[PDB]
C-alpha cells in the first residue's frame, strides 16, 4: 500500500 | 323515573314508571 | 440497658427464621407452631421494654415485624391486629407510618374476608389523612394523596358490596356515595381521583343501584387495568355478589 | 410454577401482591394436581440444584419423561434435601410404590451432619404423618 | 513554627472595649 | 506516542498550531500501520484519546469536507482514499483505514482472524470507530473502498457497516465495544440529523448506497444485555446510557420504551459494577417523557406474553431498582443509588398535580423554563435555617413528599442493617439537595399540628445498641436530625431550658441531640488526646458510648501510621467535622441560659478537636460567640395548562417588568482557641482555614474586641500584608479564595480606635485593590472580589475627604466596566446617590451612558450570559433618564455590524447589546421619538442584508421599514445560528443555550410590539415586510425564516410557538405554515 499525508509525503508500507 | 326511597337508600323506587 | 431489645429482636428473627423454614421453605405438614409461640413471646417482651424505654416508634417496628410474619405465615386476621397497635403506637408522632400500618390491616382484613372491618379501617384513613395531610398550611399532599385514592376507591367498592342499612350507613359513606351520582354540573368533580377512574365509579355505583349486570361486567373489564390487585378482587366481589347474593344458604 | 407456591401464589406474601385473591387458592390447587400428573410428576420430584450440578440420565416410560428417584449422595447437602422435602410434602405420593420410594430414599440419608439427621426426622415424620389424610390417603390438592 | 515563635515574642490578650 | 497521549487533553480547554495538530493526527495514521503491535495499540490508544478529548483547532479540520487538503502486512487491498482529500472529510478516510486495517477483509461477513489481528487491537478499533462516528456519522455509512477490489475475489462489495458483526465474537470486550458504537451510532444519527432522521438517512442512502437502518441496532443492545459476561453486559448497559434519551424522543420513542424495560433485569446481577451502570443509566430518564410514551402506547403493556396490566414503569425504576438498591449489601452500590434518586425527584410525574394535569404540560414547562425565561436581576444565620418565605413549585412539593415517603417507609419496615444506612444515606442526601427548611412541606409527616418531619425515627436510630457503629450512617444521620430541627424555626421559635424554642414537644429532641453531639465530641477529644475513659458530654457509665470509642479508637490509629494528606474520605475525620457541623446548626437556636454553664466544656472539647478539623472548630466557636453576645436566630427573633406555560405566564411577566421600569467576662475563655486560630493562619496553606479566621476576627471586631490588644505589634496584619506580594506575582496559590475576606477584615480595621492612630485606613485599602489591578491577574477572579466590599462599605454605610475617596472609587469601577459584576456596583452606586442628590445621579448616569453605550457598539461589554444580560438591563433603569434622551446614541448604538459573524462569541455579544438597547427603545421611549430620529440619523435596512451577513461569515426609505428590517434580519441570523451549528465541533452546550435565550428574548420583543398596541406604524411595516419578496434575495423571505423555523419543531417547541404568534400578529394566516404545525389530517413529544 502507498499513502500521502499533509505533512509528510508519499510513505510504502509492505504488503 | 327512578329515584331512592326513604327507608333505605340502596332501594330503587319508580315514579314514571 | 437497651441492648437487652437488640438481644430479644435478634431472638425472635431466629425463631421466625425457623418457622419460615418449616412453614414456608419446607412446607411441613408436621408444624405446630412452637417457634411462632417463641418469636411473640420475645417480640412481646422487647415492644413492653421499649415501652417502659418512651420508645413507642420502636415497639411499633416489632408489631410490624410479627404482623409481617403473621401474614406472610397465613394468619391475616392475627396481623390485622398487631399493623393496628402498631398504628396506634406511631399516630401521635409519626401519622403517614401509621397510615402504612393501617393500609396493612386493611388488606389483612380484606385476606380474612372481614369486609366490614376494613371498611372502618379505610374510613380511619380517609379521616385522618385529611386531618394530617390536606392542609394550606384543601388540596393534599403528596404522600397523603396517594392514601386518599386508595381509601376512597376501596370504600366506594367496600360500600357496593356490603350496601349498610340507615345509622349504620354513617354521614361519612352517604357523603362518599352522593359524589358517585351527576345532576346539575358541567360548564373537577373528579377530586383527587384520575378523571377516567372516576367516570368508570361513577358508572359502577350507577350500574349497581340499576342491577344492570351487564354494564358491570363491561366496567369490570374496563376497570381491570387501572385498579390495584387487592381492587380487582373487590370488585370481582361486587359483581359475584351481584349475580349470586350470600346469606341464601341455596 | 411449583417454586411459585412459595412466593407469587401464597396468599399475603409481598410476591402475591400483583394476584387478586379470588385466583390464588384455585391456582394453588391446580398446580399441586398437574405435577401430580405422570407425565411430569418424575421431572417435577428432582431439586433444580441438581440440574445445575449436572444430573443427566435418560428419561424413560410411556412418555419419554420417567426419570428415577435422585441419588442419596445429592440429599447429604443442605439445601439440596430442603428442595427435594419442599416437593415430597407440596406434591404428597401417587402411589404406594412412590411412598416406599420415598422412605427407602429418607432411610438412605437418616442411617454439622446432625443438621441432615434433623432434616430426616423432621421429613420421615410429615412423610408417615401425610398417610393420616382421610379422603385419598396420600393427596394434598 | 508560627511567626511569634520565628520572632520569639509573645501573643496579646482577647478584652472588650 | 505515550507522551502525546498524555498530552492531548491539557490542549483542549504562543499555541499549539492547526498543521501541529494534524502532524499528530497523520503521525498515529502513519504507526497504526506499523510492523510492531505494540506500537499500533499505542497509536490506536492515542486515536482515542484524540477523539474522546478533542483539540479544538483540530476538531474543525477533521470534520470539514477537504479540512486537510484545504490547509505483519499491511492488509489494506484498494484505495481507501487519503488524509488528504478533497471530496470528503478526513474523519471518513480515518475509518476506513481502521476497518481494512483490523475489522474488514473486503468480503461480506468474513471477521478478520484473531491469528491476523489480536483482539486487543480489535477492541481498540472498534473503539475508535464509534469517538470517530460520534463526531461525524456520515463516516460509518461509507463503502470500503472508494474503487472496487477486483471483483473476481469479491463478487459483492462490503459496507463499513459490516462491523456490527462483531457483536458475536468470542471476546467479551469486543462484544461490548460493537454494543457501544451501536449506542453512539444512535445518539449521533439523532442528535446530528435534529430528528429528522428519515430525511437525514435518505441522504446518506443516495450518497453512499448503503441500506443499513438504525431499528437494526435496537436487537444488538437488546441481545449483548443479556450477555453471558458481566464485562459485556456493563458495556451494553452503558451503551443504552448513551441513547435511551435520544431515542424516547425521536420517532422510535417505542424502542427506547424496550429498552428501559429490558434493563431493569440487570438489578438482579451478581457483579456491583452492571448494578451501579443501571442506577446511573434509571437516573437519566425523564419520567415525563416516559409517562407521556406510556400514556400513547397500546401495546408495550402486553410485552411477549399479553399482560392485562399498565406496565407503571416510574413505580418500578423508583421502587423495585433505585429504592431496592439502597439495601444492597456493597456501601458503593447504595451511594449510587442515593445520589441516582436525588437526580429523578425533579423527573417524576404524577397524575393529578396541579402544576401539571397531564404529561405533554408537565414537558412543555422543561422546555419552556429555560429559554422563555425573563432577563431578571435584583448576624448571617447558619446552613439549614430560613426565615423568609419561598416560592417553591407544588409539583416538585408533591414529588419530594411522594419520595421521602417511600424512603421512610424502607427505614421504619427495615429488616437488615443494610437497609437502614442506605435509607439514612438516601434522606441525609435529599435533606442536602432539597433542604427541609426550603421545601418544609415536602418534608412534612403532619407531626406539628414549618415542619420537623421524620425527626423522632431518625433520633431512636441514634439511640440503638448498633446504628451509631457505623460511622458513615452516624454522620448521615447527625446531619439529617439537625437539618429536621432547624426546618421548624419560621413556626417553632418564641417572640426554662430552651427558652426560645416555643412548641415544647420539640425541646426532648433538641436536648436528645445536643447531649448526643456533646458526647460524640468528647469521644472524639478523648481518641485525638489518646486518652482512656473510666458534665452533659460524659459517656464512660453508658455501654452503647464504649463500644463507639473503640471504633473511633481502631479508626484513628489507622490514619497515625499512614500519609494520604488528598484523602477526604477519612472516616474519623469525617465523622468529627460531622459532630461538629451539626453542633454549629443547632446552637442558632440555644440561648445563655442554655450554654452558660457548659461552653468551658465545649472549648475544652474544641482545643482537642482543633488540630484535626481546625475549620470547623472554628465554625462551632463562631456560633459559642454568636450564642453568647445574643446575635444568633433566637436573640435576634423580635389550574395551569400549555396556553399558561408556553406564552401567557411568560407574556404577562415581560409585559410587567416593562412597566416597572422607570417606574461579658466568659469572652476570656475564647482565647486560646482565637490564639491557636492565629498561629494556624500564619503556619498553614489551606485557604478554607484562612478564610474562616478572618471571618472569625471581623466577628470579633463587630463584637467590639480590642483589636491592639489581641494582635501586639500587629504581627497578623504586617503578616496579612506580606501576601499581597504573593496573590499579586502570581505565586499564593487558590488566593480567589481569600482576597473578599481580607478586604472585608480591613475596611472593619478602618474605623476602629482603640489606639490614637488608625490600623490601616482606606488610602491604603484602595492602593492594595488598586495593585491587583495593576499586577495584571484576572479581574473576575482577584480584582472584582476586592472592590465588593469597599463599594458596600463607601456607598451604603460609612470629614469630606471621604467624597474624594468615592470619586476614586468610581474611578476604579470605570476601568473594568466591561464585567457585569462591576455593572452590580454601578446599580449599588446609582441608587446610593440618587437618594442624597439627584445632579450627582445625573452626572453618574451620563458619565456610565457615555462610556457604555460606544462598547456596546464595538462589542467590548462581557454580556454573552442571561446573567450579565440582566444587569445591563437592570442598570438601565437605574440610570437617570436624562441620559438616555436624546436616542442618538443609543440608536448609533445599535444599527451596527460586528466585526464578523465568523464566531459564535461574536454574534452572541453583537445580538445581546441589541437586545439591551431594543429594550431600553420600547421601554423608556414612544414609537414617534424613535422614529423621527431615525429618520434624521439616515440609518437604512441594507446594514444587515444577506450580502453583509455572508461576507461576515466569511470574515471581515421610512424609518419604520429600517427598524422592522433589523429586527427581522436579526431573527433569520439566530434561527441560521440554531439550526445550522454543531455542538462541541462548532458551538458550547451554554451557547446553544444563550442563542435560545435570545431568540426568546428577541420574539418576546416582537409580541409586544406587535400586540401592546403602541407601535401601530411599526406593526403595519412589519406586516408590509413579512409579506413582500426578499427585495431582490437582498433580504430573509418569510418562506426561509419558515423553512428554519419548521426544522425546530422537534428540538425548540417553545420558540416555535412565540414564532406562530408573531405570525399572528401579522396576519399570517397560511395553511402551509398552520396545517403543519397543528398536523391536520389530507410518537414526538415535542410535535405534540
Amino acid at each position: 500500500y502507498t499513502a500521502r499525508y499533509l505533512t509528510l509525503g508519499t510513505l510504502h508500507y509492505k504488503c | 323515573x327512578t329515584r331512592h326511597w326513604q327507608n333505605n337508600w340502596w332501594i330503587l323506587y319508580h315514579e314514571f314508571c | 440497658g437497651p441492648g437487652e431489645a437488640l438481644a430479644l429482636t435478634e431472638a425472635a428473627r431466629l425463631f421466625l427464621r425457623q418457622e419460615r423454614d418449616a412453614r414456608q421453605r419446607l412446607v411441613c405438614p408436621a408444624a405446630y407452631g412452637e417457634p411462632l409461640q417463641a418469636a411473640a413471646s420475645a417480640l412481646g417482651a422487647a415492644v413492653r421494654l421499649h415501652l417502659e424505654l418512651g420508645q413507642p416508634a420502636a415497639a411499633a417496628a416489632l408489631c410490624l415485624e410479627l404482623a409481617a410474619a403473621l401474614r406472610d405465615l397465613g394468619q391475616p386476621a392475627a396481623a390485622a391486629g398487631h399493623f393496628q397497635r402498631a398504628a396506634q403506637l406511631q399516630l401521635p408522632q409519626l401519622p403517614l407510618a401509621a397510615l402504612q400500618a393501617l393500609g396493612e390491616a386493611a388488606s389483612c382484613q380484606l385476606l380474612a374476608r372481614d369486609y366490614t372491618g376494613a371498611l372502618a379501617v379505610f374510613t380511619r384513613m380517609q379521616r385522618l389523612a385529611r386531618e394530617h395531610g390536606s392542609h394550606p398550611v384543601p388540596a393534599a399532599l403528596g404522600a397523603f394523596s396517594d392514601v386518599l385514592v386508595r381509601c376512597e376507591v376501596s370504600r366506594v367498592l367496600l360500600l357496593l358490596l356490603l350496601q349498610p342499612p340507615p345509622a349504620k350507613l354513617l354521614p361519612e359513606h352517604a357523603q362518599t356515595l352522593e359524589k358517585y351520582s351527576w345532576e346539575a354540573f358541567d360548564s373537577e368533580s373528579s377530586g383527587q381521583l384520575p378523571e377516567e377512574l372516576f367516570l368508570l365509579l361513577q358508572s359502577l355505583v350507577m350500574a349497581t343501584h340499576e342491577k344492570d349486570t351487564e354494564a358491570i361486567k363491561s366496567l369490570q373489564v374496563e376497570m381491570w387495568p387501572l385498579l390495584t390487585a387487592e381492587q380487582n378482587h373487590l370488585l370481582h366481589l361486587v359483581l359475584q355478589e351481584t349475580i349470586s347474593p350470600s346469606g341464601q344458604g341455596v | 410454577m411449583v417454586e411459585s407456591l412459595q412466593s407469587v401464589l401464597a396468599l399475603g406474601h409481598k410476591r402475591n401482591s400483583g394476584v387478586p385473591a379470588f385466583l390464588t387458592p384455585l391456582l394453588r390447587n391446580i398446580i399441586i394436581s398437574l405435577a401430580r400428573l405422570p407425565l411430569v410428576n418424575s421431572y417435577t420430584r428432582v431439586p433444580p440444584l441438581v440440574w445445575k450440578l449436572g444430573w443427566s440420565p435418560k428419561p424413560g416410560g410411556d412418555f419419554g419423561t420417567a426419570f428415577p428417584e435422585i441419588p442419596v449422595e445429592f440429599l447429604q447437602e443442605k439445601e439440596v434435601f430442603k428442595e427435594f422435602i419442599y416437593r415430597i410434602n407440596t406434591l404428597g405420593w401417587t402411589s404406594r410404590t412412590q411412598f416406599e420410594e420415598t422412605w427407602a430414599t429418607l432411610l438412605g440419608v437418616l442411617v454439622e451432619r446432625t443438621q441432615i439427621n434433623v432434616l430426616a426426622v423432621q421429613a420421615i415424620t410429615s412423610l408417615v404423618l401425610s398417610a393420616m389424610t382421610v379422603p385419598v390417603a396420600g393427596n394434598p390438592a | 513554627x508560627d511567626i511569634w515563635c520565628e520572632t520569639n515574642k509573645q501573643t496579646g490578650i482577647l478584652v472588650l472595649c | 506516542l505515550l507522551t502525546l497521549r498524555y498530552l492531548v487533553p491539557l490542549l483542549q480547554q504562543v499555541s499549539p498550531s492547526a498543521e501541529q495538530l494534524v502532524q499528530v493526527y497523520e503521525l498515529t495514521l502513519h504507526h497504526t500501520q506499523h510492523q510492531d503491535h505494540n506500537v499500533v495499540t499505542g497509536a490506536l490508544e492515542l486515536l482515542q484519546q484524540l477523539f474522546r478529548t478533542p483539540p479544538p483547532e483540530l476538531l474543525q479540520t477533521l470534520t470539514a469536507v477537504g479540512g486537510i487538503g484545504q490547509l505483519k502486512p499491511c492488509r489494506i487491498k484498494g484505495d481507501i482514499g487519503q488524509s488528504t482529500d478533497d471530496d470528503s472529510a478526513p474523519l471518513v478516510h480515518c475509518v476506513r483505514l481502521l476497518s481494512a486495517s483490523f475489522l474488514l477483509t473486503g468480503g461480506k461477513n468474513v471477521l478478520v482472524p484473531d491469528r491476523d489481528v489480536r483482539v486487543s487491537v480489535k477492541a481498540l478499533a472498534l473503539s475508535c470507530v464509534g469517538a470517530a462516528v460520534a463526531l461525524h456519522p456520515e463516516s460509518f455509512f461509507s463503502k470500503l473502498y472508494k474503487v472496487p477490489l477486483d471483483t473476481t475475489e469479491y463478487p459483492e462489495e462490503q459496507y463499513v457497516s459490516d462491523i456490527l458483526n462483531y457483536i458475536d465474537h468470542g471476546d467479551p470486550q469486543v462484544r461490548g465495544a460493537t454494543a457501544i458504537l451501536c449506542g453512539t451510532l444512535i445518539c449521533s444519527i439523532l442528535s446530528r440529523s435534529r430528528f429528522h432522521v428519515g430525511d437525514w438517512m435518505g441522504t446518506i442512502r443516495t450518497l453512499t448506497g448503503n441500506t443499513f437502518s438504525l431499528a437494526d441496532c435496537i436487537p444488538l443492545l437488546r441481545k449483548t444485555l443479556k450477555d453471558e459476561s458481566s464485562v459485556t453486559c456493563k458495556l451494553a448497559c452503558t451503551a443504552v446510557r448513551n441513547c435511551v434519551m435520544s431515542l424516547c424522543s425521536s420517532s422510535y420513542s417505542e424502542l427506547g420504551l424496550q429498552l428501559i424495560i429490558d434493563v431493569l433485569t440487570l438489578r438482579n446481577s451478581s457483579y456491583w459494577l452492571v448494578r451501579t451502570e443501571l442506577l446511573e443509566t434509571l437516573a437519566e430518564i425523564d419520567f415525563r417523557l416516559v409517562s407521556f410514551l406510556e400514556a400513547k402506547a397500546e401495546n408495550l403493556h402486553r410485552g411477549a406474553h399479553h399482560y392485562t396490566g399498565l406496565l407503571k414503569l416510574q413505580e418500578r425504576v423508583l421502587n423495585n431498582v433505585v429504592i431496592h438498591l439502597l439495601g444492597d449489601e456493597d456501601p458503593r452500590v447504595r451511594h449510587v443509588a442515593a445520589a441516582s434518586l436525588i437526580r429523578l425527584v425533579p423527573k417524576l410525574f404524577y397524575k393529578c398535580d396541579q402544576g401539571q394535569a397531564d404529561p405533554v404540560v408537565a414537558v412543555a414547562r422543561d422546555q419552556s423554563s429555560v429559554y422563555l425565561k425573563l432577563l431578571m436581576h435584583e448576624t448571617r444565620i447558619y446552613r439549614g435555617y430560613n426565615l423568609l418565605p419561598s416560592i417553591t413549585d407544588v409539583t416538585m412539593e408533591n414529588n419530594l413528599s411522594r419520595v421521602i415517603a417511600a424512603v421512610s417507609h424502607e427505614l421504619i419496615t427495615s429488616t437488615t442493617r443494610a437497609l437502614t444506612f442506605g435509607c439514612c444515606e438516601a434522606l441525609c442526601l435529599l435533606s442536602t439537595a432539597f433542604p427541609v427548611c426550603i421545601w418544609s412541606l415536602g418534608w412534612h409527616c403532619g407531626v406539628p399540628p414549618c415542619t420537623v418531619g421524620m425527626a423522632t425515627m431518625i433520633l431512636t436510630l441514634l439511640s440503638s445498641a448498633w446504628f451509631p457503629l457505623d460511622l458513615s450512617a452516624h454522620q448521615d444521620a447527625l446531619i439529617l436530625a439537625g437539618n429536621l430541627l432547624a426546618a421548624s424555626a419560621p413556626k417553632s421559635l418564641r417572640s426554662e431550658v430552651w427558652p426560645a424554642l416555643g412548641d415544647r414537644a420539640l425541646v426532648p429532641m433538641v436536648e436528645q441531640l445536643f447531649s448526643h453531639l456533646l458526647k460524640v465530641i468528647n469521644i472524639c477529644a478523648h481518641v485525638l488526646d489518646d486518652v482512656a475513659p473510666g458534665s452533659l458530654g460524659s459517656f464512660y457509665h453508658l455501654p452503647s458510648y464504649l463500644k463507639l470509642h473503640d471504633v473511633l479508637k481502631a479508626t484513628h490509629a489507622n490514619y497515625k501510621v499512614t500519609l494520604d494528606l488528598q484523602n477526604s474520605t477519612e472516616k474519623f475525620g469525617g465523622f468529627l467535622r460531622s459532630a461538629l457541623d451539626v453542633l454549629s446548626q443547632i446552637l442558632e437556636l440555644a440561648t445563655l441560659q442554655d450554654i452558660g454553664k457548659c461552653v468551658e466544656e465545649i472549648l475544652g472539647y474544641l482545643k482537642s478537636c482543633f488540630s484535626r478539623e481546625p475549620m470547623m472548630a472554628t465554625v462551632c466557636v463562631q456560633q459559642l460567640l454568636k450564642t453568647l453576645f445574643g446575635t444568633n436566630l433566637a436573640s435576634q427573633f423580635d389550574r395551569p395548562g400549555l396556553y399558561h406555560y408556553c406564552f401567557m405566564a411568560p407574556y404577562t411577566h415581560f409585559t410587567q417588568a416593562l412597566a416597572d421600569a422607570s417606574l461579658h467576662n466568659h469572652i476570656r475563655l475564647f482565647e486560646p482557641l482565637v490564639i491557636k486560630a492565629l498561629k494556624q493562619y500564619t503556619t498553614t496553606t489551606c485557604v478554607q482555614l484562612q478564610k474562616q479566621v478572618l471571618d472569625l476576627l471581623a466577628q470579633l471586631v463587630q463584637l467590639r474586641v480590642n483589636y491592639c490588644l489581641l494582635d501586639s505589634d500587629q504581627v497578623f496584619i504586617g503578616f496579612v500584608l506580606k501576601q499581597f506580594e504573593y496573590i499579586e506575582v502570581g505565586q499564593f496559590r487558590e488566593s480567589e479564595a481569600i482576597i473578599p475576606n481580607i478586604f472585608f477584615f480591613l475596611v472593619l480595621l478602618s474605623y476602629e480606635r482603640y489606639h490614637s492612630k488608625q490600623i490601616i485606613g482606606i488610602p491604603k485599602i484602595i492602593q492594595l485593590c488598586d495593585g491587583i489591578m495593576a499586577s495584571g491577574r484576572k479581574a473576575v477572579t482577584h480584582a472584582i472580589p476586592a472592590l465588593q466590599p469597599i463599594v458596600h462599605d463607601l456607598f451604603v454605610l460609612r470629614g469630606k475627604e471621604l467624597e474624594t475617596q468615592k470619586e476614586v472609587v468610581v474611578s476604579m469601577l470605570l476601568r473594568l466596566i466591561q464585567y457585569h459584576q462591576v455593572l452590580e456596583m454601578f446599580i449599588l452606586v446609582l441608587q446610593q446617590c440618587h437618594k442624597e442628590n439627584e445632579d450627582k445621579w445625573k452626572r453618574l448616569s451620563r458619565q456610565i451612558a457615555d462610556i457604555i453605550l460606544p462598547m456596546l457598539a464595538k462589542q467590548q461589554m462581557h454580556i454573552d450570559s442571561h446573567e450579565a444580560l440582566g444587569v445591563l438591563n437592570t442598570l438601565f433603569e437605574i440610570l437617570a433618564p436624562s441620559s438616555l434622551r436624546p436616542v442618538d446614541m443609543l440608536l448609533r448604538s445599535m444599527f451596527v455590524t460586528p466585526n464578523t459573524m465568523a464566531s459564535v462569541s461574536t454574534v452572541q455579544l453583537w445580538i445581546s447589546g441589541i437586545l439591551a438597547i431594543l429594550r431600553v427603545l420600547i421601554s423608556q421611549s414612544t414609537e414617534d421619538i424613535v422614529l423621527s430620529r431615525i429618520q434624521e440619523l439616515s440609518f437604512s435596512p441594507y446594514l444587515i442584508s444577506c450580502t453583509v451577513i455572508n461576507r461576515l461569515r466569511d470574515g471581515d426609505n421610512l424609518p419604520e421599514e429600517t427598524f422592522s428590517r433589523f429586527l427581522l434580519q436579526l431573527v433569520g441570523i439566530l434561527l441560521e445560528d440554531i439550526v445550522t451549528k454543531q455542538l462541541k465541533v462548532e458551538m458550547s452546550e451554554q451557547q446553544h443555550t444563550f442563542y435560545c435565550q435570545e431568540l426568546g428574548t428577541l420574539l418576546m420583543c416582537l409580541i409586544h410590539i406587535f400586540k401592546s398596541g403602541m407601535f401601530r406604524r411599526i406593526t403595519a411595516a412589519a406586516t408590509r415586510l413579512f409579506r413582500s419578496d426578499g427585495c431582490g434575495g437582498s433580504f430573509y423571505t418569510l418562506d426561509s425564516l419558515n423553512l428554519r423555523a419548521r426544522s425546530m419543531i422537534t428540538t425548540h417547541p417553545a420558540l416555535v410557538l412565540l414564532w406562530c404568534q408573531i405570525l399572528l400578529l401579522v396576519n399570517h394566516t397560511d395553511y402551509r405554515w398552520w396545517a403543519e404545525v397543528q398536523q391536520t389530517p389530507k410518537g414526538m413529544c415535542n410535535r405534540e
